[PDB]
């Protein structure tokens, strides 16, 4: 099935990013950055992959998307770009 | 683990539990285990065509495996098989086998109570695979007639034949690892042969056994009875082979040779001049060794003790918790990149720091990838060596091969390359998990900023004493170093001391001012207490943030 | 040092799933096995280099996968088989929640 | 074995022994080559088989479009057909692909109908027959004169079509035949 | 009402020692012991006799016996319990594991 | 509903499911003296219609199995004359929210 | 025969390729792996159609390593031979045991014994041939073969054919 | 406790489920809030005399000595007699009365100090500090500004998002208590007479309550099961016991906790409390 993917219109999870989604985005991006992936932000003299990832997140220039699974197995995909980062 | 494989890498999404069919056991087998011996025949101390045997995996560090030719680390090991001279009950199913016998006619294999019976109809409807078998059993256990005919749903006067013979059913009892029946002047008493039980089970219809708890594909009741025994390869029963002229076979290797010995005894006994009341003797023995191999700590039976008198590790006992594979090797594990020493508190560390003794910092490493950002720093640490503090221990090439900086003849002229990993020393501000056991809290494990210090104790801020439930009465704590840019992020962003300050246990903070600082704060903050300029200036300077305003 | 059951609990409590995995695998007994896609066992005779993979008695040289599990789990599985129990590992779902 | 290719057919094959059947022209092709296929859009779609003439034009067109995409990203007749395909291959193919050079030379040397126009008219002709995709492919690929020549080489046919009906088709096919 | 009284009684054990535990915790325990209509004990024959993962349940108190029944009744572990992923050495669907991360080529090309 | 004093003989009890679709309830007079639903600890249970229940399962993406259960013999289940499968919406006061609603499916 | 099949390869990309020429890199690694490939399941994966519209979909980032796994859905031209399949081909090799026939990407081998009696080998001919009262079969002759059976090998499918039955042989 | 709750987590639908996906709590701890973001707060409308409540919350622009004095807000002079506006304050008060009777149904003993998610006292405190609120000059707030501003804020305190009557009524319930406190602390008389908020200051208090409230909700992925288990377990390990060394002497602490979790039929001190 692909009744699994919940559409952009009519989506209901928090429009905010979870503490976990942040920890995993920062980690994932720092891991990718750390193993020589192209960086989408201008490192203004930055060198720690986490600090670079944080800059990436701060400028919403992280090209990842969170696939939020529901208990039935369905999902809502949310872009790092669109999620509110209060935290 | 370790070598490259073209095979697609996936994750286990499901575990389908089931029983081995004898047919599978043979198909899956790499050796027909024939002799109890392990080697030394023709003279040569090297594995025999019978037990252990190369067909199964390697004893030596040979590179040979015969089957996969992969060698000890890579080879998982391959199953052999023993064809048993007579069928034997799998010790762990004796009670279920008895309950299946209690539900079915011990002659025609029909399930004693039909969908003709109203209570049975209700019991059959039960969707729970197990609760159904419970209800089915309670109804059929007290049915001692395999009915030929039964009263029809339409009218109970004009009876309808439901099928099945008209045999009396036995009152089954468990006597050791045997099942004895009692039919009906005076009842008839005889043991039910493993063959007989099996034959009756083989005659139970798919519809009948799927109505019981069973499965047509994965667990047919007849597979609870063993005819073809799988032989676990050497990695399950490692021969701890010390020196040349010595070995050290595992308990399981002995118990399997016992099974083997008992089996040949039986097979030669039945084939030759079978006294038939000496055949039943050797069969009981084979039943004992196959039972006692899987479970040795059997209810009201003697233990199958070793030469020593030492009880013998049953496969069951291996997995039985607190130290079993499950509780001790899987839910818990002893782990690499971990340290432990006596803790002692420090008023000059920040709440979220942890004082790491130089020796500990010099042992634990972080695998940092050579990248344009660190390439320069990393070459300095490699230069420094494994002995200076900010240094490194190993350099991992693109090839995946490890360079030991302690001995490499090129340890001084290493020129790093982007992609290589430098396994450097843990340095100040590396996030690390710090833990005081028992771990009853979220807070009994928190993430701290490293501070490499002298002296052999882990130093911690006194206000973090409370969540850990630590004293300096001689208490020791564990440090766990993360290895991924990702797992560090997890520690720093999710479990670092400052985050853990206001605990959800009581919707209040789990850390506060304590001891000297609590005692002294009351003292300082009195109406009576005043401070002369000299000291005011020192007390200001001591606040690291202080705006510079007197 | 021990990363015992209780330390497992705390990592779960934190929601540090990647750290927990690292502790249990990469920092301990992570191992690579070859699973059969049909019968779901560690039967695969993988002569990796000749690039041969076979599950004889399935005649399978196609439906083969590699998995990373703790060696203790690989062991547990062989131990369950030694006791006639088949703990079939499957890389795809069959039910759906 | 390796990170091989998946299909759009879903295998339910759990534990059950390898009960795989014979492959013949009792049109018992694979399970992988069943008449009722499923395209990447999840829709049921009938099997696609190609007469060498179709097959050549497909690979030709595909490689031609590939050259176009390769020249876009870069930015920012018989023996003389064989000659020319060898050049398109030198550009769009890995060269390590000996199979396709061998295939293109074969199709360029064994194609009954050259230009698209005719390959379409052949398709339209055999379309109506309502025969198996494989049989319709073979009728385009294999040149026959007798209804029997055809019915012998394509046994799959037999009672499926009239002797005279098939002979009208085989005639039309010879008429549509390109004079290389 | 049984749930209400159960909470009260659990709470009164905690409250008597002076200590405070936030409602939700005690509520969740009490709710768990009650969802399946009736009083499910926090014991070997209580929660551990649920329709949860065979591997998950073996990880507490009746291990081998549990796994034997798993084979005999052809149980299928869903693999969603923390415990199964811990046994399998897989990233558990817990906290940081509750979702999936994907690269969007669209946004990637938009950033460069 | 048959309100009996001490007992209903098992010979008489046979007659209870004997006349369907109509359902018969046996209630002991002694149990009914106090209306248990009135108790401090007893919240309000609301019987849901086929449509109401369907909507519940839809809106929470639930299988009936997933719903928290209520035994068919539960005092409140008996009071409301709950049949198997019938879902009850329970509205209790909360010290966290003001009011909280749980649902219990019958057995 | 010669099919068009809807297939999908799973490719795992290293973080270093998470630059804009990604779909570009992927579509190429697809052709690297899949094009010119040969399975038993699908036969020879000959040419990947519609390069311009290959479906990359979203790529899942693998947890402990940084790499992303994409299921690249594609559609290609495949060649799968069968028993009973009548093929037209050209002689490639020829010995005392029989002759091989190049049919598209694969070879079909005709046995001395899967040929009519009247057609017999001749060692003393350059190149070696098979001589019948009427026709002669050598290194470049076109032959119509009936595939008797197929053998699946690593990156190939070899087959045995007969030219014994009617309407099969030289062309 | 841990092995019984392991698999319990909060899902992206605000629900609390196990490894079977069976619902345990329809929303974490009946309110859908992360326990760390909660603080004991007083629900003012619950206690005191009805006369004292009236003095605190009632505004009557139709009574010369029960209006807001022009010393309180600019509109003061022109607001007296405004029938249309009295309809707003009348409804505002009718709701404050509703809340008072409801709270008294929830907390029967009249306990007012309850742990709730947004420290409203502190927001107003900080606002006064931030804007240097002069407890002398009259406010620039309007009755509609306060009345409808509070009404509008309530709609933005989202715990559950879902465009359907089930999920929406779920939302209404989850915020039932917090709103009670909100209505209690931001009533027209309080906002003008007690805190001496300007429009600016008020608007800020609202934007902050909203932000802080949203921050306070539980994060899907929260391993709330183990949390609960440990949060009961670790305090148990810190128990002296049993029940002193001597009302009724009921078995307590560890032995009674063992008694409970075991669902022991034969318990040590069985007893009734008949009222
Ligand atoms: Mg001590
Ligand atoms: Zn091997
Ligand atoms: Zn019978
Ligand atoms: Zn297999």
């Amino acid at each position: 099935l692909k009744e699994k993917a919940i559409p952009k219109d009519q989506r209901a999870t928090t429009p905010y990013m979870t503490k976990y989604e942040r920890a995993r985005i920062l980690g994932t991006r720092a891991l990718q950055i750390s193993m020589n992936a192209p960086v989408f932000v201008d490192l203004e003299g930055e060198t720690d992959p986490l600090r670079i990832a944080m800059k990436e997140l701060a400028e919403k220039k992280i090209p990842l998307v969170i696939r939020r699974y529901l208990p039935d197995g369905s999902f809502e995909d949310w872009s790092v770009e669109e999620l509110i980062v209060d935290l | 683990g370790q070598q490259y494989s073209s095979a697609p890498l996936r994750t286990v999404k499901e575990v389908q539990f089931g029983l081995f069919s004898p047919e599978e056991v043979r198909a899956i087998s790499v050796a027909k285990i024939r002799f109890p011996e392990t080697m030394d025949e023709t003279q040569t101390r090297a594995k025999i065509g019978g037990l252990n045997d190369p067909r199964l995996g390697s004893i030596d560090r040979n590179l040979k495996c015969q089957t996969c030719q992969e060698g000890m680390n890579e080879c998982p090991g391959h199953f052999g098989h023993i064809d048993l001279a007579k069928p034997v009950f799998h010790v762990g199913f004796i009670a279920k086998i008895k309950k299946v016998c209690e539900c079915v006619c011990m002659h025609c294999g029909k399930l004693l109570l039909d969908e003709h019976n109203e209570l049975m109809r209700q019991a059959l409807a039960i969707k729970d695979s197990k609760k159904r078998f419970a209800a089915i059993w309670t109804l059929c256990k007290t049915k001692m007639v395999c009915e030929t005919d039964v009263p029809s749903e339409d009218d109970p006067t004009q009876l309808v034949s439901r099928g099945g013979c008209g045999n009396t059913q036995p009152t089954i009892r468990k006597d050791g690892l045997k099942l004895v029946g009692s039919w009906k002047d005076e009842p008839e008493l005889r043991v039910l042969s493993t063959e007989e039980i099996l034959n009756i089970f083989k005659h139970i219809s798919v519809k009948d056994f799927t109505s019981l708890g069973f499965n047509e594909v994965f667990s047919r009741p007849e597979w609870m009875i063993l005819t073809c025994l799988p032989v676990p390869p050497p990695p399950v029963r490692p021969s701890i082979s010390f020196n040349e002229s010595q070995r050290g076979e595992d308990d399981l290797t002995f118990k399997l040779a016992d099974i083997l010995k008992a089996n040949i005894s039986l097979e030669t006994l039945e084939h030759n001049g079978a006294p038939h009341h000496a055949i039943e003797e050797a069969e009981s023995l084979l039943q004992f060794h196959v039972a006692t191999y899987m479970d040795n700590d059997i209810a009201g039976q003697p233990q199958a003790l070793q030469k020593s008198g030492r009880p013998v590790k049953s496969i069951r006992a291996r997995l039985k918790g607190k130290e079993g594979r499950i509780r001790g090797n899987l839910m818990g594990k002893r782990v690499d990149f971990s340290a432990r020493t006596v803790i002692s508190g420090d008023p000059n560390l920040e709440l979220d720091q942890v004082g790491v003794p130089k020796s500990i910092a010099k042992t634990l490493t972080y695998p940092e990838v050579v990248t344009p950002y660190n390439i320069d720093r990393l070459t300095q640490l490699v230069r420094n060596g494994p002995n200076e503090h900010p240094g490194a221990k190993y350099v991992i090439r693109d090839s995946g091969d490890r360079i030991d900086l302690r001995y490499s003849k090129r340890a001084g002229d290493i020129q790093l390359q982007y992609g290589w990993k430098v396994e450097r020393h843990i340095m100040d501000n590396d996030p690390v998990l710090f833990n005081r056991q028992p771990s009853l809290h979220k807070m009994s494990m928190m993430a701290h900023r490293v501070k490499v210090i002298p002296y052999s104790t882990f130093r911690l801020n006194l206000s973090v004493t409370s969540p850990y439930n630590a004293d300096f009465d001689g208490d020791e704590m564990n440090l766990h170093v993360p290895q991924s840019e990702e797992t560090r992020a997890e520690l720093s962003q999710l479990c670092a001391v400052p985050l853990q300050i206001v605990s959800p246990q009581s919707n209040k903070p789990c850390m506060g001012i304590v001891q000297d600082t609590l005692c002294g704060i009351r003292k300082l903050t009195l109406r009576d207490t005043f401070i002369e300029l000299d000291q005011v200036l020192n007390m200001l300077y001591w606040v690291p943030d202080w705006d510079g305003v007197i | 040092l021990r990363f015992g059951e209780m330390e497992r609990d705390c990592m779960i409590a934190h929601g540090a799933a990647s750290f927990l995995k690292e502790r249990l695998m990469e920092a301990s007994d992570a191992f690579r096995v070859h699973i059969c896609g049909i019968c779901g066992l560690m039967t695969v005779i993988a002569k990796l280099n000749h690039n041969q993979f076979e599950c004889k008695g399935c005649d399978n040289k196609i439906d083969i996968y590699q998995i990373h599990i703790p060696y203790a789990a690989k062991l547990l599985f062989q131990e369950l088989m030694a006791m006639n129990i088949t703990p079939r590992l499957y890389t795809d779902r069959s039910r759906d929640f | 074995m390796n990170v091989s290719t998946s299909t759009f057919q879903t295998r339910r094959r759990r534990l059950k022994k390898v009960e795989e059947e014979e492959n013949a022209a009792t049109l018992q092709l694979g399970q992988e080559f069943q008449l009722k296929q499923i395209n990447h859009q999840g829709e049921e779609e009938e099997l696609i088989a190609l007469n060498l003439s179709e097959a050549r034009l497909v690979i030709k067109e595909a490689l031609v479009e590939r050259r176009r995409a390769f020249k876009r990203s870069q930015k920012k007749t018989r023996e003389k057909e064989l000659e020319s395909i060898d050049v398109l291959l030198e550009q769009t193919t890995g060269g390590n692909n000996k199979d396709l050079k061998n295939t293109m030379q074969y199709l360029t040397n064994f194609s009954r109908f050259r230009d698209q126009e005719t390959v379409g008219a052949v398709i339209q002709l055999l379309k109506s027959t309502g025969l198996h995709p494989f049989e319709v492919a073979q009728l385009g690929s294999l040149a026959c004169d007798t209804a029997d020549e055809a019915k012998t080489l394509i046994p799959s046919l037999n009672n499926k079509i009239s002797d005279d009906e098939l002979e009208r088709i085989l005639k039309e096919l010879s008429n549509l035949e390109t004079l290389y | 009402a049984g749930r209400a009284a159960l909470y009260k009684e659990v709470y009164n054990v905690i409250a008597s020692d002076g200590s405070y535990v936030n409602y939700r915790h005690m509520a969740l325990l009490v709710d768990v012991m009650t969802t399946q209509g009736g009083l499910t004990s926090v014991t070997r024959h209580g929660f551990n006799r649920s329709n949860t993962g065979a591997l998950m349940r073996c990880s507490f108190e009746e291990t081998v016996e549990i796994l034997f029944e798993a084979g005999a009744s052809a149980e299928l572990d869903d693999c969603r319990g923390v415990s199964e992923n811990v046994i399998l050495g897989q990233m558990a669907p817990i906290g940081t594991g509750a979702f999936d991360v994907m690269i969007d080529e669209e946004s990637l090309v938009k950033y460069m | 509903i048959f309100v009996y004093q001490n007992n209903i003989t098992p010979s008489a009890m046979k007659l209870v499911p004997s006349i369907p679709p109509a359902t018969i309830e046996t209630f002991n007079e002694a149990a009914l003296v106090v209306n248990i639903t009135h108790h401090e600890l007893v919240p309000k249970h609301i019987r849901l219609s086929s449509d109401e229940k369907r909507e519940l399962l839809k809106r929470y993406r639930l299988k009936e199995s997933q719903l928290p259960r209520i035994q068919r013999a539960d005092p409140v289940a008996l009071y409301l004359g709950l049949k198997r499968g019938e879902v009850v919406k329970i509205i209790r006061k909360s010290e966290t929210s003001g009011r909280y609603a749980s649902y219990r499916i019958c057995m | 025969m010669f099919f068009i099949k809807d297939l999908s390869l799973n490719i795992t990309l290293h973080p270093s390729f998470f630059g804009p020429r990604m779909k570009q890199y992927l579509k190429t690694k697809l052709l690297e792996e899949v094009e010119g490939s040969c399975t038993g399941k699908f036969g020879y994966i000959l040419c990947v159609l519609d390069y311009d519209n290959i479906d990359i979909q979203r790529g899942r980032i693998l947890p402990t390593d940084g790499s992303a796994e994409f299921n690249v859905k594609y559609r290609a031209v495949v060649f799968k031979p069968f028993k009973g399949e009548v093929v037209d081909g050209t002689v490639v090799s020829c010995s005392q045991h029989g002759f091989e026939v190049q049919v598209g990407p694969m070879k079909v081998f005709v046995t001395k014994h899967l040929m009519p009696q009247d057609l017999t080998f001749n060692a003393g001919s350059n190149p070696p041939s098979y001589q019948s009262s009427e026709d002669v079969i050598t290194i470049k002759s076109r032959i119509r073969v009936k595939i008797e059976g197929c053998i699946s090998q690593v990156s190939s499918i070899h087959a045995i054919g007969s030219i014994k039955e009617d309407y099969l042989g030289a062309i | 406790l841990v092995k019984a709750l392991e698999d319990i987590m909060v899902h992206y639908d605000n629900t609390t489920r196990n490894s079977l996906g069976n619902v345990i709590q329809f929303i974490y701890g009946e309110d859908g809030m992360d326990a760390a973001h909660i603080e004991k707060q007083s629900l003012d409308t619950i206690g005191g005399s009805d006369a004292a409540f009236e003095k605190r919350y009632r505004v009557d622009l139709l009574n010369t000595d029960h209006t807001l004095d022009p010393s309180l807000l600019e509109s003061g002079s022109e607001i007296l007699g405004d029938l249309k506006l009295q309809v707003l304050l009348d409804e505002e008060y009718k709701q404050l009365v509703k809340d008072r009777k409801f709270l008294r149904e929830v907390f029967v003993d009249g306990e007012a100090n309850w742990p709730l998610p947004v420290n409203i006292r502190r927001i107003i405190q900080n606002a006064q500090q931030t804007f240097h609120i002069d407890h002398t000059k009259p406010s620039d707030l309007t009755i509609k500004d306060i009345v409808l501003g509070v009404k509008d804020l309530q709609e933005n305190l989202l715990v559950l998002r879902g465009k359907n009557e089930i999920i929406q009524n779920a939302q209404r319930d989850a915020v039932t208590l917090f709103c009670c406190l909100l209505r209690s602390r931001l009533a027209t008389r309080r906002v003008l007479q007690e805190y001496r908020l300007t429009k600016q200051a008020f608007d800020w208090v609202l934007s902050n309550i909203e932000a802080q409230f949203l921050r306070s909700v539980v994060h899907p992925g929260e391993m709330v099961g183990v949390l609960a288990a440990q949060s009961i377990g670790e305090p148990a390990t810190q128990m002296t016991l049993n029940t002193f060394h001597f009302s009724k002497k009921v078995t307590s602490g560890v032995p009674r906790l063992k008694e409970i979790l075991n669902v022991a039929k034969n318990m040590k001190t069985p007893s009734l409390t008949v009222y």
